RNA sequence: GCAGUCUGA
DNA sequence: CGCCGCGTCAGACTGCA
DNA sequence: AGTCTGACGCGGCG
């Protein structure tokens, strides 16, 4: 039902829980990384310009 | 429609299927947005005819790749049309043009 | 917050060392009854767990002899 | 004819004006490229690919 | 390519640019001075730096 | 030195029903620009204005639809109704409605009147009758706003239900559709560094620019509240 | 199961003989439903809507 | 309603310095960071009152490159160290401080001749270095009330100087993503401001929003 | 589950 | 002359026992 | 098993 109460705890949720993001083809070792989720309302993933 | 185009639009929105192009010249005699009623001209009609072409114009289709077909008639009533002219726009052609 | 590990490198002179201290601390801290000797920011067990090891209050040897002395203590708890 | 058909609608030849930034209000140091575009929006939504 | 297109063109000079020659007391008043629009970001300038 | 000029509203020309030009003056050397372009992101972005946002039309379930006799489409009818400009006097929400018949267009002039509501302008097509016998009759419920408020994000309002056949409009409730301004050097009575600033806005025509003008500078000068006093 | 057994038995009801394989709305997608066609095996009873 | 506006909720000031804050404003309407922070930017680096320096006759230079003997910068540096002086001036719009200095070592600012309503902010402010121990150093210094910053390339054997007037030094602003209640639209404005002393932060900021909204009092809605 | 086709990076 | 290999991830649509 | 078959690669390797 996604209560407003939900997001609140999804917010605690990830506060230092990184995750793992992938682009194939993983050439090389850089091809995956771990960042710590900024929740946005998009549905595209938001990808630092230097990485 | 583009503001900039090469030409081979008016080509390629008719060659295909997507619009209604008229199969006889006359006079739009009724304009709906699921119908266009012409009147065919007087020597354009075989003896022996009613003389009228009827355009069923296709509305809210579903196309292979989920996105809409669908056919609005571009002349308005009493306007006089030429054989092979656009009757109905389709899907991404604009007065007869293909505007993508 | 913790945004890089590099000061709790150089206290666990290996990265792949500070990996199994802090996840052993953060499990002392997460499952266990044990409490963090820095003060809770709002952090997660792994960043207070880093947030130890960096400022010299954790390492293997702290983590195994705190273990040893409270197997000693509960084990001195039997009458 | 590009710089002709511009000349008779006054518009700048060189094909670039001066813009201003709609945040700070200040004018961009150099000109701008600015026209009409005609642009495509494919069959790639993002509704269809998370 | 835009970062290294960005600060390549703060970085640069140029010879006759607005404000050029004068005496700043170090970083923070080049920035007044450009934010003001009283320098171009290519004044050739003699700014005190630590 | 530390006392300021102060702008006043000098002049306002009406160019057309649509376009105007506000004159503040005089500002000191300087303010021309901050002024100029503070106004301009308030109104562009928070005037109020009144906005179709939601149509019933008798015979019709879904946007994705004909009317017999109707030249448009449903779709078509309702994006030429989101372009409806409309002002109300004493309501934050009116529903007005349209009945016409017989062949030919049926504009914003044919919309049942009421004494609060003024259409701006009357000669906005709304849709074509190509039949003597069609006839369309609708409901129209104008709303007031503020910014945009699409349909999809309206659906929130999950009272006891909603019918079929109560067709979403999208809502762009702003009136203001052009603001450009130029700091022109203008004199006083003996005076060299004052400026003017000429704000020239383009309305739907459901916004007095006075007003308009008046309603940015209450917006700055209580959003600068907070930095007046910062505690 | 037993604790289901005793569960079911507390508030009173157990379940029925049939289960839920209705036709559902995928996630994400919401829209307007402009078109049901039904079509029905030559021999089979035809519901009110058909 | 349509003409309620949220207003700043959480305004945290963070003291880096004496003269150095960070104030967060939390939260805006969307692009209203940028309308507020643009706004007391310009108005605090172009339009703010104070009073500095324009102006300085140093006994034995006649133009801003001849050097003077016993003091170990060139004039130009002198004058580059005049233009940080923050001074305050209560009574008057135009001062001229003195500042004689014989000897050995460091000129702060300590050493002008006193002026009972000109106070100096910092004075321990270095001004020149003399190294001959016979070397006197004797100039007047102008000290003026204006408003803004007037290089001396614009007001153009005196020597001319930037007139810094504005107390403040440096004022940046950065507008980021704040939330409430799961509207992430809103706005977030963090104001990093620096003033040469004269002003504490916050007071130049109050005061440039008080020189905004008295600029727009003949058009509000009371 | 598989095969074919097309497409994306 | 026969045998072994010939990038990764992904979305869609058919037809098939 | 009869095809009103498919083939229609390439480069090492043993």
């Amino acid at each position: 039902r996604e209560e407003a109460v939900v997001w609140d705890i999804l917010d605690e949720v990830i506060r230092e829980h990184p995750v793992l993001l992938n682009r194939a083809p993983t050439l090389h070792r850089l091809g995956i990384q771990a960042f710590e989720p900024v929740l946005i309302e998009g549905k595209a993933i938001q990808l630092h310009p230097l990485v | 429609k583009p503001l900039v185009g090469t030409g081979m639009e008016r080509a390629v929105a008719v060659d295909s299927g997507v619009t209604a192009v008229a199969k006889r010249g006359g006079v739009v005699q009724y304009v709906d947005a699921s119908r266009i009623v012409i009147k065919v001209n007087e020597d354009e009609m075989y003896p022996g005819e009613a003389g009228i072409d009827i355009y069923n114009l296709t509305k809210y289709t579903r196309s292979n790749q989920n996105t809409c077909i669908n056919q609005m008639p571009c002349v308005s009533l009493g306007e006089p049309v030429e054989r092979g002219d656009v009757l109905a726009d389709g899907p991404s052609t604009d007065l007869g043009e293909l505007a993508l | 917050a913790r945004v890089t590990v590099q000061d709790a490198v150089e206290k666990i002179g290996n990265r792949f060392d500070l990996v199994l201290v802090a996840a052993r601390r953060a499990r002392q801290m997460q499952v266990g009854g044990k409490d963090p000797l820095v003060p809770e920011e709002n952090d997660k067990t792994t960043v207070i767990a880093l947030r130890e090891i960096e400022e010299g209050l954790i390492n293997n040897q702290i983590l195994d002899v705190r273990e040893r002395q409270e197997q000693q203590e509960q084990e001195a708890a039997e009458l | 004819e590009i710089k002709e058909l511009l000349k008779l609608g006054d518009l700048p030849t060189s094909g670039q004006i001066r813009l201003y930034d709609g945040r700070t209000g200040e004018q961009f140091e150099r000109p701008v490229t600015v026209g009409y575009m005609y642009m495509l929006k494919l069959n790639h939504l993002v509704d269809d690919k998370m | 390519q835009d970062v290294v297109l960005g600060l390549y063109y703060m970085t640069r000079d140029c010879v006759n640019a607005k404000g050029e020659g004068m005496v700043l007391t170090g970083p923070k008043e080049a920035e007044r001075l450009y934010r003001s629009g009283l320098a171009s970001l290519h004044a050739r300038v003699k700014v005190r730096i630590t | 030195v530390t006392e300021f000029l102060k702008p006043r509203l000098v002049d306002i020309e009406q160019v057309s029903s649509t376009h105007a030009k506000v004159t503040l003056e005089p500002l000191e050397r300087g303010f021309g620009h901050t002024l100029g372009n503070a106004l301009r992101r308030i109104l562009l972005s928070s005037m109020p204005g009144c906005a179709v946002t939601e149509v019933e039309i008798d015979g019709v379930l879904h946007e994705y639809s004909t009317k017999e006799g109707v030249q448009e489409d449903i779709l078509e009818i309702l994006l030429n109704l989101k372009g409806l400009a409309v002002r109300v006097q004493g309501k934050d929400e009116v529903i007005l409605t349209l009945n016409k018949s017989g062949i030919g267009p049926v504009t914003a002039a044919d919309i049942t009147h009421d004494g609060d509501v003024e259409i701006v302008k009357p000669q906005h097509v709304i849709c074509h009758l190509t039949d003597e016998n069609a006839s369309i009759s609708m409901r129209i419920k104008v709303q007031r706003g503020r910014g945009y408020v699409p349909a999809s994000t309206r659906i929130h309002s999950e009272e006891d239900e909603r019918p079929i056949g109560r067709l979403l409009v999208d809502a762009c409730y702003s009136p203001v559709e052009r603001i450009a301004y130029n700091v022109e050097a203008a004199r006083v009575e003996q005076r060299t560094d004052l400026d003017k600033l000429v704000i020239e806005m383009e309305t739907n025509g459901t916004i007095d620019p006075e007003e308009a003008i008046r309603r940015a500078a209450t917006i700055l000068a209580e959003q600068l509240e907070a930095f007046v006093d910062l505690r | 199961t037993p604790e289901e057994k005793l569960l079911r038995a507390i508030f009173g009801e157990k379940a029925s003989d049939v289960k839920d394989s209705s036709l559902r709305v995928p996630n994400g997608v919401s829209g307007t439903v402009i078109d049901v066609q039904v079509f029905t095996r030559d021999g089979v009873e035809k519901d009110k809507r058909a």
